[PDB]
RNA sequence: UCUAAGGGUCGGGUACGAUCAACUUAGAACUGGUACGGACAAGGGGAAUCUGACUGUCUAAUUAAAACAUAGCAUUGCGAUGGUCAGAAAGUGAUGUUGACGCAAU
RNA sequence: CUUGUGACGGCCCGUGAAAAUCCACAGGAAGGAAUAGUUUUCAUGCCAGGUCGUACUGAUAACCGCAGCAGGUCUCCAAGG
RNA sequence: GAUGGGGAAGCUCCGUUUCAAAGGCCUGAUUUUAUGCAGGCCACCAUCGAAAGGGAAUCCGGUUAAGAUUCCGGAACCUGGAUAUGGAUUCUUCACGGUAACGUAACUGAAUGUGGAGACGUCGGCGCGAGCCCUGGGAGGAGUUAUCUUUUCUUCUUAACA
């Protein structure tokens, strides 16, 4: 039934002043300030969370290696897999559309 | 059932020890 | 970072190539 | 009729080589024991050769005309077949089902697939196959 | 069971504000909170986000529409006469 | 950092950065309820602390004798 | 002092049994100086009239109201070289990151 | 019970900050090996981290109300019946 | 809230990107050498403004008459800079594996562009976690004992970081 205190000079319950009660090896209860939780990185197109990317505060991404921040695909840590797939499909199909459009538009005015 | 582990352990210790050195 | 980090990387490579120049 | 033949060129849409152009050398419509789906035994380009102009004299040309190939089993649902085609005779005998599961055989098949792709690229063949799909 | 005889969603307003005002508010909130057919994905998944913003939960499209309904009659007749003028401009 | 292989522990002791090691004995009970001596080895480097646990007294003795002459061993 | 109902987890060739743990409700006897939400805690109610629709606001230190506000209704001005307002002046401002389903004044 | 969090749902003519800072992707400039290199986003190893505050009260006696004034003054923790 | 400007007899007023010739950035090239000349890139455009907003990184035990996340002992982490060794990669120069979602100790990437994080209301119910509360067995200590009570109270703990 021990009661705890803030360990810093902020006495207010702000977003950066979150505490958690822990039990020390001395057998007493003590507050422990916890940092704010990280949000998962989002896809650029669909806006959903990228799978396989570590979830850290933005300064902490400079400490981890490249494997924790990337996937082994084109647009790896940036776009979702289905978004990359559909833009590959879109790219190939409408360059083919442009080829067919070009040959038809040259052919009609070559005939006329 | 630690006899096999002991054999491997002794081999590791022997490899680490290099007190005897040949001079030529 | 990435900017001061790339500057530190090129500084390390430049120092290393200057000493292996000799 | 069916079109997924042993000489077609497709674009991979999933995996490490997504967006890369491959040539099918060995179809398998009714799958296998280790792959219970309609698949193929494609070979493709991981690193495309770069643009070559008049300014590069022969050293940058030999540097920029390098091709890094790969060989891969892929599901049909992870392929996008195209209207073009590419002849296969030089490496259809050296890439096959037993040349996988063996890194030495994969290395040896990738060497000769690389040699074939460089000779076809230094000849004026298949500009669409050797161009990079930009997406 | 049918809990209210006639007030419906305006039963949250109690006896306040007058019955004829509550009638208009009921008629517009039913349109405001109903679901609509998505013109792209074909499902009954379009909902109002804010006034004029109608987003489909399935295919994640977002259409600009009326304040309380997804399409107003003024916009319908405007789209009709734009289509008619576009067919006339070649003729 | 916990070391699972004795080879890794011995390699770390050879480092010039490591000059001292501590040994601690702890009493433990096995599944049958029989007591045995657990030996814990700790070596401190400039950047990290390494720990190795040995449940056999005979093996622990051999390990201590195999340590380099430059490394001094102290018991807690 | 009892009764009844409300569960979990394990068990079945190719209907149930075992174990474990909850406070919720209903009912029945019996009993007492008819007491029992036993202290604490805790709505007085009805029939009408005047007035303001309501929630809200104000005269800090004599007035909390029927006063003010309010949604609703209606009127007026204005299409930007503009309406309303500011500034001693300005190559100056507010509405205005605005445009009549708006801004401004009643 | 207090608190943190997740997936949701309701509400709006209200849809509920900005910047520093950090990371990734696209691109292919340039540099590059064979008797040798290229890499320090892998591991280990080396050095340094200046300035100012830091006691105590925070209220029927440490603040403001002429004062050791029943007044006023923001907030965290919260046992059993 | 300066500057460029424009008002004002003037103390000063307006304005904050404006009717401005508004600057600095990296590679280097040269190794009379200093840092000009080779280059190339970029156009925000002062500054002030939060001890409750955003934000790199520290915990436990002990210690004083009076200090402690600050001292002592132990154990960590971050930033800036030096740097060598091991590992990785390469004669197919700049990695392999998995159908795939993706995985790993690593596994070049300038200019330029794009994306993400920072970065976000309130209420309601439901799920999970931590601490506290309740409680059983056991190992210790204390209390009551005319009678009763295998009883009443108390200790049985585990930080950051990996
Ligand atoms: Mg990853
Ligand atoms: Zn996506
Ligand atoms: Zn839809």
């Amino acid at each position: 039934a021990q009661r705890v205190t803030f360990r810093r000079r902020n006495p207010y319950n702000t977003r950066s002043n979150k505490i958690k009660v822990v039990k020390t090896p001395g057998g007493i209860l003590r507050a422990q300030h916890v940092k704010k939780l990280a949000t998962r990185p989002k896809c650029g197109d669909c806006g959903s969370a990228l799978q396989g990317i570590s979830t850290l505060r933005p300064r902490q991404y400079a400490t981890v290696s490249k494997t924790h921040k990337t996937v082994s695909r084109a647009y790896g840590g940036s776009r979702c897999a289905n978004c990359v797939k559909e833009r590959i499909i879109r790219a190939f199909l409408i360059e083919e559309q442009k080829i067919v459009k070009k040959v038809v538009k040259e052919q009609t005015e070559a005939a006329k | 059932d630690d006899d096999d582990d002991d054999e491997e352990f002794d081999k590791i210790i022997q490899q680490f020890k290099k007190t005897d050195i040949l001079k030529y | 970072m990435r900017a001061k980090w790339r500057k530190k990387r090129t500084r390390r490579l430049k120092r290393k190539r200057r000493k292996v120049r000799a | 009729a069916k079109f997924l033949k042993a000489g077609k060129v497709a674009v991979v849409v999933r995996g490490r080589y997504a967006g890369k152009k491959v040539v099918i050398v060995k179809p398998h419509d009714e799958g296998s024991k280790s792959h219970p789906f309609g698949h193929a035994l494609v070979a493709g380009i991981e690193r495309y050769p770069l643009k070559v102009t008049k300014k590069h004299g022969a050293k940058k040309v030999a540097k920029r005309t390098k091709i890094k190939p790969f060989i891969k089993v892929v599901n049909y649902n992870h392929l996008l077949p195209t209207r073009y085609t590419l002849d296969v005779e030089a490496f259809k005998s050296v890439v096959s089902t037993e040349t996988f599961e063996q890194p030495s055989q994969r290395e040896e098949a990738k060497k000769v697939v690389k040699k074939a792709f460089e000779e076809r690229h230094q000849a004026g063949k298949n500009q669409w196959f050797f161009s990079k799909l930009r997406f | 069971a049918k809990r209210t005889k006639k007030v419906g969603i305006t039963g949250k307003y109690g006896v306040r504000y007058g019955s004829s005002l509550r009638r208009q508010v009921k008629k517009l909130e039913i349109q405001q909170h109903a679901r609509y057919d998505c013109s792209f994905c074909g499902k009954k998944t379009v909902k109002r986000g804010a006034a004029g913003i109608w987003t489909c939960s399935c295919c994640k499209k977002t259409v600009a529409g009326g304040a309380y309904t997804v399409s107003t009659a003024a916009a319908a007749t405007v789209r009709s006469t734009i289509r008619r003028l576009r067919e006339m401009v070649e003729a | 950092r916990e070391i699972t292989d004795i080879k890794q522990f011995l390699e770390l002791t050879r480092r010039a950065d490591v000059k001292t090691a501590t040994v601690k004995i702890n009493k433990k009970l096995n599944k049958a309820g029989k007591p045995f001596r657990q030996t814990k080895f700790k070596v401190r480097g400039s950047s990290s602390l390494y720990t190795l646990v040995i449940n056999d007294a005979g093996k622990a003795k051999k390990l201590i004798q195999s340590l380099p002459p430059t490394l001094k061993v102290n018991r807690l």
